[PDB]
RNA sequence: CGACUUUCUGGUCUGUAACUGACGCUGAUGUGCGAAAGCGUGGGGAUCAAACAGGAUUAGAUACCCUGGUAGUCCACGCCGUAAACGAUGAGUGCUAAGUGUUAGGGGGUUUCCCGCCCCUUAGUGCUGCAGCUAACGCAUUAAGCACUCCGCCUGGGGAGUA
RNA sequence: CGUAAAGCGCGCGUAGGCGGUUUUUUAAGUCUGAUGUGAAAGCCCACGGCUCAACCGUGGAGGGUCAUUGGAAACUGGAAAA
RNA sequence: UUAGCUAGUUGGUAAGGUAACGGCUUACCAAGGCAACGAUGCAUAGCCGACCUGAGAGGGUGAUCGGCCACACUGGAACUG
């Protein structure tokens, strides 16, 4: 969808080998729609436009749906991933999204209005928007089972 | 030591049916001959450990059938006891 | 694997053999010189191997084989 | 653990002990009863003021003095800031406060307000520093 | 006082070592406040067997009905299960 | 010893989950017999069969995967295991994702689903939790 | 070691008294893992003002910052103690007739045989101190033969 | 826990289903068993062996390089109960791709003993690896995957296993 | 607790922990209401006053793991039957 | 790093005694009676309603205010009503 980029942070990782000690910017950028699809992606490189560059190109291939109702997920789930887990639940409106700075942006970036959420476990932001973007990939739909159960909606429905 | 002979002869008798292989009245009969025996060879074998250690399990499980038998029934488990002369 | 030798040589033996009957089938089952040939390079199964070597060894504490040979 | 041993316990948290024993009056002044008082503040006198020296590069030289407070128990006690009037067997107000200059100490006296004046030259002492405001 | 339940507890009689006076273990189990799995507890009843009829192993209910000496409270009201080895 | 049915009925459903099958049989129980019925009107199990046999008889259970032999459930986990006897009463009963998670419960009368739980609320025994 | 520590007493005591003209009564080092600390309690006058305690300091380790014999670098504990002392002599206690002192003697009271006095005036063996203990007000002769420790007690 | 053997027993499993009818479960307390050293006693001492000393070395030399010898090691029981007793993988339960062995089993067909083959599991012990999960490492039917009753620990480092 | 902190050294086993398949009863539980009964206030909700707020007040709600009884027999626990 | 406590104690007998109750206390006879599911001992403590932080779970707290309990220099009493 149409590309929107958000990086995390730039970490300079110096790689000293023999001699020098070569220090690569590295940056984390997720792309995403904040309408229903996001990507994240990853690079390392030795400055700001060059990092973006390469972490946005990566982070736009790879995206997700979103499935949403209210512009919000018809279910709550937790992510987890390398003990970076997080947790997520619905809100009432007005409410607003709550959670952890990088994994709110994250959902902004999918574009939730109000949400009940909150990081876990590891505060690396790389493995906890991981254990989200795991989690938001593990969003489903009352139709999707509706279909898959011969059931349908209204009777085995959110 | 004993083998299915003295198995077979102690076990003639307290039968619920004679084709059983539970109703450890005459199972039980069984473990209490051969503890006894296994205790010989305790007091002949004055140290060691597998003795004890055997000793220790099958007068344990032995013990828990009959608590079976007084759980599962009544008088067979005091007739035992009386005629056995064992875990009273 | 795994790393035992060779069987079906008890084509006219087996399953349980000898223990001494015949010295001629102990010189092939281990080595001449005291040392064993290992299970490794005998082949039959840890149970017969077993009992063969213990029989072996037996034959060597019954001076029908030598604990250790000279040359 | 399992639910019947869980059960057969507590689980019992790790909770911590104050680092700063600021065992302030309490009942030290009657019955001289142990009493874990928790004021911010007690009233007293450092018997005997001194100075141990850093190492190098930074020779910030760096002052201590032993304390007694209401409860008048010892403690060697550095002092921070720069300034003062003060002597030995002077009284001192000394607040809870662990810093980089040496172990075995982890209080520190307070400027403005007792014997240890002090500076209105700045404007940081404009709330603090026991001193009014830079007027 | 009849219309008064008073107490009445089904338990085994577990002893008699009294001038007509038993004692009844009457077994109950409390709640755990985080948890909410337990074991059977108790409160054994000093109670006045009339004659000490009473036997061990006697199931049976009784009767709060005076103090009657030392934690000595519930008189027997019917003894239930008197019982010996079975 | 298998302490429990409930536990290792989903364990072994969440195995072939995994393995992607659907084929698969288990000693049963009436409990189980009744609970795998529950499943077929739920769907996502295409067929259950039971017979007898030593020493009760083996449920027979044939799996409704996805389009692709995908789980058309998410989730599955007991409530009531060892040690563990939990009950819910007619407020108490949970909504595992709401309409779409779904859960049996054993009740005075006998074992009903979620829906059957909030309808005629009466209360019972949460069974397991199924996503 | 304890020789050469005393080198530097002799060597680092002409400093102190060219520079603030105060004497070392001594000069002791712990140690615990790292450059050990050597406490040099400084005297001159009794009252030793804080700043007379930071310029001495600065005198001393500037002495000692080209003269360090000892391979490593240290700790300098410079110390200007008050009044304060431990009386072992008869002269100790009477400098300190002025200040409140505590002494540990042979007949205790309620176990332990410490008690702190003010003291008023100055009688040999016997004690003529304003001692207060439990807010209790008294001139009790403590007899020096009883006392076991003697020290010179904070005036407070 | 390996020289051989026996003692009089303890345990191992294949198949077995024999049938009372849950008899099961881990297991606080308790509690046995238990490297080595050490040691009490009473012997042995074959080594070995601290300490040791002769003695290099060097005022010093046991420091080590010597020479011998050395408590004890070794026999009887206790004290000893401790360790790297470590997989820092409690036990049992049963589920779950494979490839792919073992250690005993069994069966079927396969063929002369298929022993020869294959395959099915029995019950363990492999290596690679589905999935899973671990920071990583890797396990992965013998999970570190999945679950379950029952035990103990862990709470920064270390202070100090020491008081 | 695969390695950063943690599996005795390893046992036997008392209590106890949980409890196989099926058939009934029980209602103990369990669930499932009715009762009495949860000072008050605060407590949440609404609302009244105080400019308003603060605030008290008003009522409601909430508030037992309490006792009792209505069903119920899935389940665990019994009871019985294998 | 709190495991034995335990003798009017245990129970009854008779007396008394109190609103009652009973070792409640006397005399009797008898030996109990509790004890790891932690008695006992020690520290400590007013109690709760209530309150603070916590999404909550929870944790913590226990100012006035509601009540309940204990005390009134110390101990030993008792008159009164």
């Amino acid at each position: 969808k149409e590309f929107e980029e958000r990086v995390v942070t730039i970490n300079r990782v110096a790689k000293v080998v023999k001699g020098g000690r070569r220090f690569r910017f590295t940056a984390l950028v997720v792309v995403g729609d904040k309408n229903g699809r996001v990507g994240f992606g990853t690079g390392k490189a030795q400055e700001v436009p060059e990092a973006i560059k390469k972490a946005v190109e990566a982070a736009k291939k790879d995206l997700v749906v979103v499935p949403r109702v209210e512009g919000t997920t018809p279910h709550t789930i937790t992510g987890r991933y390398g003990s970076g887990s997080v947790f997520m639940k619905p809100a009432a409106p007005g409410t607003g999204v709550i959670a952890g700075g990088p994994v709110r942006a994250v959902l902004e970036l999918a574009g939730i209005t109000d949400i009940l959420s909150k990081s876990l476990g590891s505060n690396t932001p790389i493995n906890m928007v991981r254990a989200t973007i795991d989690g938001l990939q593990n969003l489903k739909n009352a139709e999707d089972v509706a279909k898959l159960r011969g059931k349908t909606v209204e009777e085995l429905y959110n | 030591a004993i083998s299915q002979e003295r198995k077979n002869e102690i076990i003639k008798e307290y039968r619920v049916h004679e084709t059983d292989t539970g109703s450890p009245e005459v199972q039980i009969a069984v473990l209490t001959a051969e503890i006894n025996a296994v205790n010989e060879h305790l007091r002949t074998h004055k140290k060691d450990h597998h003795s004890r250690r055997g000793l220790l399990k099958m007068v344990g499980r032995r013990r828990h059938l009959l608590n079976y038998l007084r759980s599962k029934d009544i008088q067979r488990y005091r007739e035992l006891i009386k005629s056995l002369g064992i875990r009273r | 694997g795994r790393r035992r030798k060779k069987v079906c040589y008890f084509t006219a033996n087996g399953i349980t053999h000898i223990d001494y009957k015949d010295t001629e089938l102990l010189k092939r089952f281990i080595s001449e010189r005291g040392k064993i040939l290992p299970r490794r390079v005998t082949g039959t199964s840890a149970k017969y191997q077993r009992m063969l070597t213990t029989a072996i060894k037996r034959s060597r504490h019954m001076a029908l084989l030598p604990y250790v040979k000279e040359e | 653990p399992t639910i019947n041993q869980l059960v057969r316990k507590p689980r019992q948290s790790k909770i911590k002990k104050s680092d700063s024993p600021a065992l302030n009056k309490g009942f030290n002044s009657k019955k001289k009863k142990f009493t874990d008082l928790n004021s911010p503040q007690k009233r007293g006198v450092c018997t005997r003021v001194g100075t141990m020296t850093p190492r190098k590069p930074n020779s910030a030289l760096r002052k201590y003095a032993r304390v007694r407070l209401s409860n008048n128990i010892e403690i060697n006690a550095y002092i921070p800031g720069i300034g003062h009037n003060l002597q030995e067997h002077s009284v001192v107000l000394v607040r809870g406060g662990r810093v980089r200059d040496l172990p075995g100490v982890r209080y520190h006296i307070v400027r403005g307000a007792l014997d240890t004046s002090g500076v209105d030259g700045r404007r940081q002492g404009r709330s603090l520093y026991g001193t009014k405001k830079p007027k | 006082s009849e219309r008064n339940d008073r107490k009445v507890y089904v338990g085994k009689v577990v002893s008699d070592k009294m001038d007509k006076t038993i004692t009844v273990l009457v077994e109950t189990y409390k709640t755990h406040k985080l948890y909410g799995k337990r074991v059977k507890y108790s409160k054994k009843y000093k109670t006045h067997d009339e004659n000490n009829s009473a036997k061990l192993g006697d199931i049976v209910k009784i009767q709060e009905t005076r103090p009657l000496s030392a934690t000595k409270r519930f008189r027997l009201v019917e003894i239930v299960e008197e019982s010996v080895i079975i | 010893t298998m302490t429990d049915p409930i536990a290792d009925m989903l364990t072994r459903v969440r195995n072939a989950n995994m393995v992607r099958h659907e084929k698969l049989e288990l000693p049963a129980s009436n409990i189980k017999k009744e609970i795998a019925e529950i499943l077929k009107s739920e769907g996502f199990i295409k067929n259950v069969e039971y017979v007898e046999d030593d020493k009760q008889g083996v449920l027979r259970l044939f799996l409704k995967y996805g389009q692709n032999d995908e789980r058309v459930i998410t989730g599955l986990k007991r409530i009531s295991k060892p040690g563990l006897r939990v009950y819910a009463k007619a407020s108490e009963m949970p909504k595992v994702l709401n309409g779409l998670g779904i859960a049996l419960v054993s009740t005075s009368e006998g074992v009903i689903t979620d829906k059957e739980a909030r309808k005629r609320n009466v209360g019972g025994e949460i069974i397991a939790y199924v996503w | 070691m304890a020789s050469k520590i005393t080198e530097q007493v002799e060597v680092i005591v002409k400093p102190i008294m060219e520079d603030l003209n105060f004497e070392l009564v001594d000069v002791e080092y712990v140690k615990e893992g790292r450059d050990h600390f050597l406490r040099i309690s400084i005297d001159k006058e009794g009252g030793v003002d804080l700043n007379d305690c930071t310029l001495a300091s600065e005198k001393i380790s500037e002495a000692m910052d080209a003269n360090d014999p000892i391979p490593e670098m240290y700790y300098l504990d410079v110390a200007s103690p008050g009044a304060e002392r431990p009386i072992k002599k008869e002269q100790d206690f009477q400098n300190a007739i002025t200040k409140p002192v505590f002494v540990s003697l042979y007949v205790p009271i309620e176990g332990e045989k410490e008690w702190l006095g003010i003291l008023q005036e100055v009688n040999n063996e016997t004690i003529v101190v304003q001692v207060k203990i439990k807010a209790r007000t008294k001139d009790i002769e403590i007899p020096r033969d009883k006392i076991a420790k003697a020290r010179h007690a904070v005036m407070i």
